[PDB]
């Protein structure tokens, strides 16, 4: 009785079915808001039987329940007039069955729609990351008011426009409204409605619908911001800014607060993103929420009057791609020959091949993206201009509306080289393009590598569902329970260099979480910050213009908080604004957003590029015979101290490496310093002296072995 | 020269290559091998018989009684297809048997046998296969698939990387017999060999190997090589082998005759080895340490005391060579072994042996097979023998001698079925040779290495199970053999071989219900392969390597046709080309290719024949001779392709068409697309349902004839000439005389399949395509059937298309569609539903069937009849009664339609148990289908008789005619009219005779078929009678509903919208669908471009043709512009012409035509874009194609001009109203108060616990508490929440829900003091 699957444990305290309970196909609708949802007008018959029973009865139109049952099933004229009124304040639950994010559950105020699908809100789809290829979402319904209170205070949209894993807007805009957005701040040098002034947004929207003028051109038009610079106070300024006419257009949808700037670029999918950032960082959550809708409407609104297609000669493939595949061949037959005379080897044959089939590839990819990018060559009203084109699939890519430029460059140019099953890079490239027609050979091994990736993502999927279900069931109780530990004691926190580019800065690590040792700026004698403060982006900003470098902050490993987390060592909810809040447990949310992208994972020397001066770490060193510095000290690391201060560059410098310069001295940018032989390892000396044979054995510990080349031989 | 059906609508095509190889028939492999199977074949081979004379002759041991066996022979079918699927029986014929029984005397075993008999006894019945290689087991039809399973045999394999952590790669091999025990051998990181049988625990190998009775110093004899030294009366002199010198350094100055020849110290070079041969140095002289480090071969024993000297396998020492050399033995062998050459494996695999005699491994074989039981010499003995040495326990077919024999590099392909000693020792020389370098592992997805059953193979072993066990009876009855008072009918049992058969066509994962909703569906189904099933790897355990396709499936099995989630490479489906080897392999056609010339006879390749031999690249430039004008050509030789000479291959691609199977070889413009939704479409192909009318694909690929032709959906012409009457209901077909066969010459008669049942609950009818006193070609079809267009496949329907984005309506693939789309209906389907009720008889009377019900509504009532069932064609709708049931107590227990499904009713099927009465409407339509038997019989006579008839007037042409006495008198007395002394009045004679037969056959048909009609059918035990209903719904489209194209371009359908907002041209005809500019770049595929600029200048053309059609424009203008059309450009394969003909045909087919132009493209051979740009010239469209479009709402042109064109959409059988479901307060389950799920009950939706997770995500509490208790307990909980919902009120009292007090409770029964606290 209590073992088992049968056992009463894992019998009935499991995933189990629901009534009140629905699910169907879902659609757009894109006039509806994101405060609110689509529900087919059966669906909320069925639903709600008892609500309308009681409603009903409350009217008398019929006393006995099973009259009522009879006049709902009848579907009598005046029930909609009850669901209506039912409906008029009673959120409801949408969700999805691959359940990875906590956004795949969601609360929603139903709109009673006819038809027989279910319409969703577009922006939260890429939240649901469901396509409308036909995913059956299901819906629940809360009962109790205090659920209803948990449903539109907690689960509401308005409430979820951020993700938990960061505080990027989850509610980014994701394909096609980004393609209008795109289309309307971009210019095109000279069209209708090129050269002249305005003095407004308004009368720019009523030249354009009138067609007396173009969706964009550069043009001075006076515009007005409401900056709250103040002391949370708005100060409205005006000035002409020169413009395009589309990009005038959108001005009027953004809230009072914003900037212009903001809006005066190409607007892609990470500078609205960013857009939508700074709208919530500074104006809050509903001007973002009616910001977003207004974008979503106009957005879809031009887009069909952009008529943005799609053809075949839209795709242009570059005349120099014949030239530059008869070059790789002529030098892959070259090099084969050159194998054939005995020169090479068959690897070292296939390795160069393959290197110059990449390279011709490479080419081919730089001529392509050369002929789309600018295409657009046209007179300026004088002779003649290039500009960025206006070929559609340069839009859609550029935009970042889809794809990327390995796709564009799979569309027009060379698929590149694909691998085999046993994974080895195939040395015959796929010298055809989609464009053109794919011969049966290459064909065929693209769906070798497409094959293997599908199995992959199947097995990706299952293994990525395992693992999670093993994060969440390991962190199901923590939980935060104080709000400070009141510990001195917390990690240290700084930017990333793997040996190259910063990988990520201090401002996104740090974000967000309390200091717990107060910032030292290099004023020294300075606290920049007090010592137990929440960092936000304001914060954040400051330091980082202070060239703060490493900050030692709380952390939740260093929380004292006995059966439990303090607060104060959790620092900020991402998915809100405020810091974290008592009660609400955070161990099963970290699991859930550390393993939503398991489905989205996959299954010498060295040139000193910057400027600065030379600073080292475990350092153990001494000049060489010939002037040069080496290092006795194996773990040695070289920092390159910025004309700042900080160290914006980080190298793992081997044993006994070669530096032309040493510690505390200037470097040019782009000198080599850090260079060695990765190979052998030495036995430098750190003193200088006769070599004397102590305790060298001739015959019975070591051999004498005697090169062919010179003569001189060498004890072994 | 092409048909006249053909010549009704010729098909635009676009290719190069010469079609050298029609399609073959698609539907082959099961016909061949059923015909295999059923065939009385002499000398077995493959076929009953096989299994009889494997099973026969038969005798209870020194019985003296042999039971032998004659001949066997299956009679008609107890029915035939229809009436079968109507009663829902097995399809199936008897198996009647010859069997002669002849027992001797005593002492007489080559005396005479004393008593001789002989019976056509009776055993088992057997189902029989459909003309579309289908199968009916109970009024359903379903399909069995061939599995590609490994081929039995011998194969090696690695085992290398993760094994043991190691890094040192394995070496395994395994013998699997095509029925026996598994057997396998195996190293292990010690070097040492082991064997295992069944994956049981390991053992080493040589214990078996000397429980071969095979002595040690034998063994060591078979795996070794004797190195010898002799005692030249002092340092025992060595007889040296050079070719035993090489990778080694002579720790000793090899020398002879005075002469040093390698000095101490120095290696072995080839040097070396070559003056040892020029010299002929043979004996040497080696140091006595030289030989310590050998071990000795043999036993040596002394003279004076005979005891062992040395055991064999040892190492030697001075000692025991001066304690041999005592002995005085000259002759000291030992094996030459090497690091590198010879490991020394068998040295301590025989070491680790627990013991030498062969009894004792007798013994630990018998202990291992069942551990725990005593050890028996004989039982143990005869164990080994029959495990490996018996038909009865193991054996291999030829597939699997000629493979093993194969890769045995022997020179026999047939041999015998067990093994011999022989065999396993060649097996494990291989298997040394590979672990020291030669030879190497098999890749066992290689398809050679593979191997592909058919339903025959898998029936016959079946059979031979039942025959095995049917034998087990006999000779158990036999062991009381009684003295000839019994014949072979005592002996036999008909239950055995019956039911295995039919227990293994109903439950199996080889015989599937039928994928039966469109001809593609079920071709396809039929053309499929999977790797499951016994003996087949289990689906979730299954490699990521047999996923994935290997380079040698090129022609053999399409890459792109494999089912997508829950498993994929697993059930990868059947190439085009494909066709079965002799050997169960698969065999490939290819072209034959001499010195300089491409032969364009066919020649077929085998798997393992390929890799041999080097081939050409389809697509090959050749000039009018099959000369490769190319001296640089692409060619794949091994496993990889590269450019090689102009003669050096002797094979050529057959076609283009070859690389993918039936599934894929229909989506056009499949080059320029990729892979991942070239799958994914080909897949959607399968599911897509018909339409109410057929739409003739646009953008055919020339397979839609042969997939046409093959699969059976449709009314083919078995032969030509005229049709005589044209009916929905049949057609009658009179023969060409020459084509009309002399005797039983008559006319032929085709039924039309009507509205019936689907496996999809869809809807399934033919209907025919031609008129009255028509001419009609052999072989071709007369009345399409589903999705099938004049004998084309037409799958879903073209459309007016364009790319865009449109109000956001079609963000991810929300497709657009116009009301104009709905409002014609075109895309209308219908299903049907068959809802069944039986009438059991349980205690307190029997389930009645009146139309007397207590407490319902006479409105309820008033559409069902006097018994209490409906009457057909009645508006029902959810909820309605069908049939009054009730049980007696009395209860209401009556038939209702589906919740929430309206339809018609079509038919009521009636049977009953046989013993039992009927009701009014149950006599009513027994009377009706009476009437309608005897109908059909009398019309097929009387128009047989009137053919017979006509023909006797044909005849009487001539031989007495007569013209006023022959219309005298009817046709009672045609032959009583004068005739000269002719064949002609015998032949009259011959008719007169036929007419007799006609009565009499007709009479006892009659009898027969009223029978079988009255007579109760069958049903299962308690049932007295079962009611079937069958409902029609027409559904046609709503939001929601899926549809996609031939890209794999999925997509949901948005919102029907006005034909008003939809954009259109200047000309203002607006488009039907609009889908996703967006689809394109990143689901990589483009060929729907190509195809909709190809279809908007095919539809330009056609609208071109039907103005031209609609003004008086005659043939001529039409004559010349068609010319024009079907020309159009480059080499092609149409080149028809006008001028022959027949004008008629001229405007006939630009009818045809007045609605597009269908355009035929093969898979890579097709039109290339200046051909489209050509035809687009051809045509009045944009060279570009991009049409500017005008808004409707806004009434503008939009900028940036749009592509649109013509799209070929199908529509998907996932019908929103399908998906939908809900509840609210239903039923809970018996187990747990819960509510139940899915659809056929009404159920709820099912909360995982990945939802209670993200639940407890947010902060939201009481949701998730009610949510999990009250919406899924408490009495209290749910009966206040009732209250307060019907009261107003929203709001819980949580308070606990007993389910934890069940536990509290529970627990507090154990010996446990668990409780609350404060
Ligand atoms: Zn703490």
């Amino acid at each position: 009785m209590i073992k088992g699957k049968q056992g009463r444990f894992r019998q009935n305290l499991l995933g189990k079915r629901v009534d009140y309970s629905g699910r169907s196909v879902i659609t757009v609708g894109p006039y509806l808001r994101l405060h609110q949802c689509g529900l087919p007008k059966k669906m909320a018959l069925e639903l709600f039987k008892p609500f309308i029973y009681g409603k009903l009865e409350l009217r008398g139109l019929a006393t006995t329940i099973k009259a009522a049952k009879k006049m709902v099933e009848r579907e009598e004229a005046v029930v909609w007039d009850i669901l209506d009124e039912v409906i008029r304040e009673h959120p409801v639950l949408l969700n999805r069955a691959p359940t990875l994010h906590r956004l795949g559950i969601q609360a929603f105020e139903p709109v009673l729609i006819e038809g027989k699908a279910i319409q969703l809100h577009p922006l939260v789809c890429a939240a649901y990351n469901a396509d409308f290829d036909g995913d059956q979402m299901a819906v629940h319904v809360p009962l109790t008011l205090e659920a209803q209170l948990e449903a539109r205070a907690l689960m509401m949209s308005t409430n979820n426009i951020l993700s938990p894993a960061n505080g990027e807007p989850i509610i980014v805009p994701s394909q096609d409204v980004v393609l209008g957005l795109y289309y309307m701040t971009r210019d095109c040098v000279n069209a209708k409605g090129e050269g002249m002034v305005l003095t407004g947004p308004k009368e720019a929207e009523r030249l354009y619908r009138s067609g007396l003028a173009s969706l964009h051109a550069r043009v001075k038009v006076r515009i007005t911001e409401y900056e709250k610079d103040a002391n949370g106070e708005l100060v409205a300024k005006t000035s002409l800014k020169d413009t395009t006419v589309g990009r005038a257009i959108l001005w009027m949808i953004v809230p009072k607060g914003l900037p212009y700037s903001i809006v005066n670029q190409a607007l892609g999918k990470k500078a609205i993103s960013k857009m939508l950032n700074t709208c919530y960082r500074i104006l809050g959550l509903k001007p973002t929420v009616i910001f977003a809708d207004q974008i979503m409407y106009t957005g879809f609104a031009y887009a069909a009057r952009s008529g943005a297609s799609v053809g075949i000669d839209d795709m242009v493939i570059p005349e120099k791609k014949h030239e530059i595949i008869s070059e790789a061949e002529a030098e892959v037959a070259e090099i084969q020959e050159q194998f054939q005379s005995g020169l090479v080897t068959a690897g070292e044959r296939y390795n160069k091949v393959i290197d110059i089939w990449a390279a011709a590839n490479d080419r081919v990819s730089k001529a392509m993206m050369d002929n789309l990018q600018t295409e657009t060559v046209i007179n300026r009203d004088g002779q003649e201009e290039k500009q960025v084109s206006f070929n559609s699939i340069y839009m859609m890519a550029d935009s970042g509306a889809r794809g990327s430029a390995a796709q564009i460059r799979q569309l027009a140019g060379m698929r590149g080289l694909m691998a085999k099953p046993d994974g080895s890079i195939i040395e015959t490239p796929i010298t055809a393009n989609f464009r053109e027609g794919l011969n049966v050979l290459q064909y065929f091994i693209s769906t070798h590598g497409a094959r293997k990736g599908l199995a992959d993502t199947a097995l990706k999927t299952a293994n990525s569902g395992y693992l999670t279900r093993r994060l969440v069931d390991v962190a199901q109780d923590l939980v935060v329970t104080e709000d400070d530990c009141g510990t001195h004691e917390g990690i240290m926190m700084t930017p990333v260099i793997e040996g190259g580019d910063v990988k990520e800065p201090l401002r996104d690590r740090v974000l967000g979480r309390v200091t717990a040792e107060d910032v030292l700026k290099p004023g020294t004698a300075d606290i920049l910050v007090p010592r137990n403060t929440l960092l936000h982006e304001q914060w954040c900003d400051l330091l980082e213009e202070n060239s703060v470098d490493a900050v030692k902050v709380r952390s939740v490993v260093s929380c004292d908080t006995d059966f439990g987390v303090c607060a104060h060592c959790y620092g900020r909810d991402l998915a809100r604004g405020h810091i974290i809040n008592k009660g609400e447990a955070i161990g099963v949310i970290a699991a859930q957003s550390i393993g939503e992208p398991g489905t989205q994972l996959t299954m010498s020397s060295i040139q000193v590029k910057n400027k600065g001066s030379i600073k080292l770490s475990n350092v153990k060193s001494v000049v060489n015979s010939s002037g040069k510095l080496v290092i006795t000290s194996r773990n040695t690391e070289l920092k390159l101290i910025d004309e700042f201060g900080r160290t914006k560059e980080s190298y793992k410098v081997p044993y006994g490496a070669v530096l032309a310069k040493g510690d505390g001295e200037q470097v040019a940018g782009g000198e080599t310093v850090a260079n060695w032989d990765p190979h052998t390892m030495p036995v430098i000396t750190e003193v200088s002296g006769f070599v004397r044979f102590t305790d060298m054995i001739d015959g019975q510990t070591i051999t004498r072995q005697t090169d062919e080349l010179t003569g001189l031989s060498s004890l072994v | 020269v092409y048909s006249y059906t053909e010549k009704k609508r010729i098909r635009k095509d676009f290719g190069k290559r010469p079609q050298v190889l029609d399609v073959p028939y698609l539907l082959s492999i099961q016909l061949d091998s059923f015909q295999k199977f059923i065939e009385q074949d002499p000398e077995g081979q493959y076929g009953l018989e096989a299994a009889f004379r494997s099973v026969f002759p038969i005798q209870s041991y020194s019985g003296n009684s042999e039971l032998q066996y004659v001949s066997y022979r299956l009679g008609e079918p107890v029915f035939d297809v229809q009436e079968c699927q109507i009663r829902g029986v097995t399809y199936s014929a008897p198996l009647r048997v010859k069997l002669r029984l002849v027992i001797y005397e005593r002492e007489a075993p080559e005396g005479t046998v004393k008593d001789i008999k002989e019976q056509e006894v009776y055993m088992g019945e057997i189902p029989l296969m459909t003309d579309n290689g289908t199968f009916v087991i109970n009024g359903t039809e379903r399909v069995i698939v061939s599995q590609l399973h490994r081929s039995p045999g011998v194969f090696f394999d690695s085992d290398k990387g993760k094994t043991h952590s190691s890094g040192k790669v394995l070496y395994n091999a395994r013998i699997i017999p095509y029925r026996g025990s598994w057997l396998d051998f195996e190293f292990d990181p010690k070097d040492n060999l082991f064997v295992r049988i069944d994956r049981r625990r390991k053992l080493p190998a040589t214990i078996i190997l000397r429980a071969l009775n095979y002595t040690t110093e034998q063994i060591l004899d078979l795996f070794f090589e004797k190195v010898i030294f002799e005692i030249r009366d002092n340092k025992l002199q060595m007889e040296l082998v050079p070719e035993r010198l090489r990778g080694e350094t002579a720790s000793f100055d090899i020398e002879a005759n005075g002469k040093v020849y390698v000095e101490k110290g120095r290696r072995i070079t080839a040097r070396h080895i070559r003056q040892l041969e020029k010299d002929d140095v043979k004996l040497i002289e080696v140091p006595v340490e030289y030989i310590a480090g050998k071990v000795v071969a043999k036993d040596y024993i002394d003279e004076s005391t005979g005891e062992l000297i040395c055991a064999a396998n040892m190492e030697l020492s001075l000692d025991l060579l001066a304690k041999l050399s005592q002995s005085g033995h000259k002759r000291i062998e030992t094996l030459f072994t090497n690091d590198l050459d010879h490991g020394p494996y068998i040295s301590e695999t025989l070491r680790v042996d627990p013991t030498n005699d062969r009894l004792s491994a007798l013994v630990e074989i018998y202990r291992m097979m069942r551990p725990g039981e005593p050890p028996t010499r004989e039982a143990a003995e005869s164990l080994f023998e029959n495990l490996f040495f018996s038909e009865d326990r193991y054996d291999l077919s030829a597939v699997g001698r000629m493979k093993f024999n194969r890769s045995l590099l022997r020179e026999e392909i047939e041999g015998s079925g067990i093994l011999s000693k022989d065999d396993i020792i060649d097996v494990m020389k291989k298997l040394i040779d590979i672990r020291n370098g030669k030879g190497e592992v098999d890749d066992i997805d290689h398809l050679g290495n593979r191997r592909i059953r058919s339903v025959g193979e898998m029936a016959e072993n079946q059979f031979r199970v039942g025959l095995v066990r049917v034998e087990r009876a006999v000779k158990e009855r036999l062991s009381l053999g009684d003295l000839d008072t019994l014949m072979p009918q005592d002996m036999i049992n008909a239950k055995p071989i019956s039911a295995a058969v039919k227990e293994f066509f109903g439950s199996s994962q080889l015989s599937q219900f039928m994928d039966q909703n469109n001809p593609l569906s079920e071709i396809t189904h039929k053309r499929r392969i999977s790797a499951l099933g016994p003996g087949g790897l289990t689906r979730e355990r299954a490699g990521f390597e047999v996923r994935d396709v290997h380079p040698t499936h090129y022609g053999r099995v399409c890459p792109i046709e494999t089912p997508e989630g829950p498993n994929i490479g697993l059930i990868n489906s059947l190439s085009v080309y494909a066709q079965t080897n002799e050997y169960g392999f698969l065999e490939t056609p290819y072209r034959k290719v001499t010195d300089g010339v491409v032969t364009d006879e066919i020649h077929y390749l085998s798997a393992i024949e390929e890799g041999n031999y080097v081939i050409a690249q389809a697509n090959s430039n050749l000039d009018e001779e099959g000369h490769f004008v190319e001296d640089l050509v692409t060619c794949r030789s091994k496993g990889e392709s590269s450019l090689f000479s102009r003669d050096q291959v002797d094979y050529m691609d057959v076609s283009t068409q070859q690389v993918v199977s039936v599934g894929a070889s229909l989506i056009p413009f499949l080059e320029h697309d990729d892979a991942n939704r070239a799958l994914m479409g080909a897949n959607m192909q399968r599911q897509a349902v018909p339409t109410l009318r057929a739409d003739k694909p646009l953008v055919g690929t020339g397979m839609e004839r042969a997939v046409a032709v093959d699969s059976g959906v449709t009314a083919v012409a078995k032969r030509g000439g005229v049709v005589q009457y044209v009916d929905a209901s049949r057609i009658v077909i009179k023969v060409n005389e020459d084509e009309m066969y002399p005797g039983e010459a008559g006319i032929d008669i085709y039924n039309l399949t009507k509205y019936t049942r689907s496996n999809q609950n869809t809807c399934i009818n033919q209907m025919p395509c031609v008129s009255l006193g028509e001419p009609v070609e052999r072989g071709d079809v007369l009345a399409d059937g589903p999705s099938t267009d004049l004998g084309e496949l037409a799958l879903g329907q073209n459309m007016r298309v364009a790319f865009m984005p449109w109000n956001g309506y079609n963000f991810e693939d929300s497709i657009l569609v116009s009301e104009r789309v709905v409002q014609e209906d075109r895309f209308t389907t219908i299903h049907i539903q068959e809802l069944a009720c039986v009438s059991r008889d349980t205690k307190l009377g029997p389930e009645e069937i009146t139309a007397d019900i207590p407490n319902v509504g006479e409105a309820a009532l008033s559409k069902l009849d006097e018994s209490g069932i409906v009457y057909i064609g009645a508006e029902v709708t959810g909820g309605d009664i069908l049939v009054g049931k009730v049980t007696p107590k009395v209860k209401d227990s009556s038939l209702r339609v589906p919740n929430g499904v309206s339809g018609t009713v079509i038919d009521v099927q009636v049977f009953t148990r046989d013993g039992v009465e009927k009701d009014k409407r149950a006599l009513e339509i027994e009377e009706m289908q009476l009437k309608q038997a005897k109908k059909d019989l009398s019309e097929e006579l009387q128009i047989l008789e009137a053919g017979l008839f006509s023909r006797i007037r044909a005849v009487l042409v001539a031989g007495g005619v007569e013209a006023e006495k022959l219309d005298k008198l009817p046709r009672d007395r045609w032959l009583e009219l004068g005739l000269t002394d002719e064949e002609k009045q015998n032949q009259l004679e011959q008719l007169a005779e036929q007419y007799d037969e006609l009565k009499h056959e007709f009479e006892k048909k009659l009898e027969a078929k009223r029978r079988k009609i009255t007579q109760g059918d069958d049903l299962a035990p308690g049932v007295l009678k079962i009611v079937k209903v069958y409902l029609a719904v027409k559904r046609r489209i709503q939001p929601g509903d899926k549809m996609a194209g031939r890209h794999g371009n999925k997509g949901v359908i948005s919102k029907i919208n006005p034909i008003e907002d939809m954009p259109y041209d200047e000309n203002g005809t607006p488009v039907d669908i609009v889908l996703n500019p967006l689809g394109v770049p990143s689901r990589m595929n483009i060929g729907q471009i190509l195809e909709t600029h190809l279809g908007m200048a095919a539809k330009g053309i056609g609208d071109k043709i039907n103005a031209m059609l609609k003004q008086q424009q005659e043939v001529a203008k039409l004559r010349e512009f068609i010319q024009r059309a079907y020309d159009l450009g480059a080499d092609v394969r149409q080149k028809v012409d006008l001028s022959t003909f027949s004008d008629e045909e001229v405007m006939r087919l630009a009818e045809n035509l007045r609605k597009g132009m269908p355009i035929a493209t093969p898979v890579f051979d097709g039109a290339k874009e200046a051909e489209i740009k050509e035809l687009l010239k051809l045509g009045d469209l944009p060279t570009s194609g991009q049409i500017r479009l005008y808004d409707g709402r806004t009434g503008e042109q939009f900028e940036r001009p749009v592509t649109v064109g013509y799209m070929y959409m199908l529509k998907l059988n996932h019908l929103v109203d399908d998906k939908m479901h809900a509840r609210s307060t239903g039923s809970y389950s018996l187990v747990t108060q819960q509510p139940l799920g899915g659809k056929a009950q009404f159920g709820g939706q099912r909360f995982g616990e990945m939802e209670v997770w993200a639940l407890e995500a947010y902060g939201a509490a009481y949701t998730l508490q009610e949510m999990l208790t009250v919406k899924s307990d408490d009495v209290n909980g749910r009966t206040k929440m009732y209250k307060n919902i019907v009261d107003g009120n929203h709001q819980m009292e949580p308070g606990m829900p007993e389910s934890f007090n069940v536990l509290l409770k529970e627990i507090r029964s154990l010996g446990i003091n668990i409780e609350l606290e404060d």
